[PDB]
């Protein structure tokens, strides 16, 4: 099974 | 009866992201494993139970992701809670 966790970008 | 689980930590372009401190926890709260992401898929084999992937630190420039709670059932199938 796949678990996918994304780390979003911080803004600037 | 251990189910293979593939864990990917990615950026928004969908590429594997290195530098994130991660823990996998079972429902009791027991930390099953702690690692730092290194740009590849992470494989675990888990028995029925409810678990949580927790990001404890993100690499600079990146936001800490909301923890992911999932269940492996007695039939070997996986569901996200």
């Amino acid at each position: 099974a796949h678990i996918v966790m994304v780390d979003a970008y911080k803004p600037t | 009866s251990a189910t293979h689980i593939k864990f990917s930590k990615r950026d928004e372009d969908g590429k594997e992201l290195a530098g994130a401190t991660m823990e996998l926890r079972d429902s009791s709260g027991k930390t099953i494993s702690t690692w730092i992401s290194d740009g590849q898929v992470k494989d675990f084999y888990l028995y029925p139970g409810k678990y949580t992937f927790v990001e404890t630190a993100a690499p600079d420039g990146y936001e800490v992701a909301t923890a992911i709670t999932f269940t492996v059932n007695e039939q070997g199938q996986v569901t996200v809670n």
